[PDB]
């Protein structure tokens, strides 16, 4: 599609690993991205790495090993964030 | 999404609903760690 947004949580003590939980497409990837400027949730333009999560990591779901460095390094830059 | 915790709530309220409640939109995004975009 033309916009892609993927919302992922992680959190000690609640998630094992990384989580999924929202995804969107064209207008709802931008009411994501809008929803996140609001909350001052970090926002990182990443093509390839939102375009293969999109494809294989649905809403609700866990990460899967494939995505594991990619996401922990964007984790971390959070966590510094915080 | 069209539904909201506060609808719930709302219908309930004295009483309360003890009970927690899906998964809004807005309450993920809240809770969140980082979004990525393309």
């Amino acid at each position: 599609p033309t916009h892609i947004a993927i919302c992922l949580y992680y959190k000690l003590g609640e998630t094992p690993l990384p989580l999924v939980i929202e995804t969107g497409k064209d207008a709802k990837a931008l009411q994501i991205i809008k929803l996140a400027e609001l909350y001052d949730i970090p926002v990182i333009e990443d093509i390839p790495l939102a375009r293969s999560l999109y494809k294989n990591i649905h809403k609700g779901q866990y990460i899967t090993e494939d995505f594991f460095e990619p996401v922990a390094q964007l984790i971390r830059i959070a966590i510094d964030l915080d | 999404g069209s539904h909201m915790a506060s609808m719930s709530k709302d219908e309930v309220k004295r009483r309360r609903l003890h009970s927690e409640i899906s998964g809004s939109l807005a309450n993920n995004i809240k809770k969140s760690t980082v979004i990525v975009k393309n």
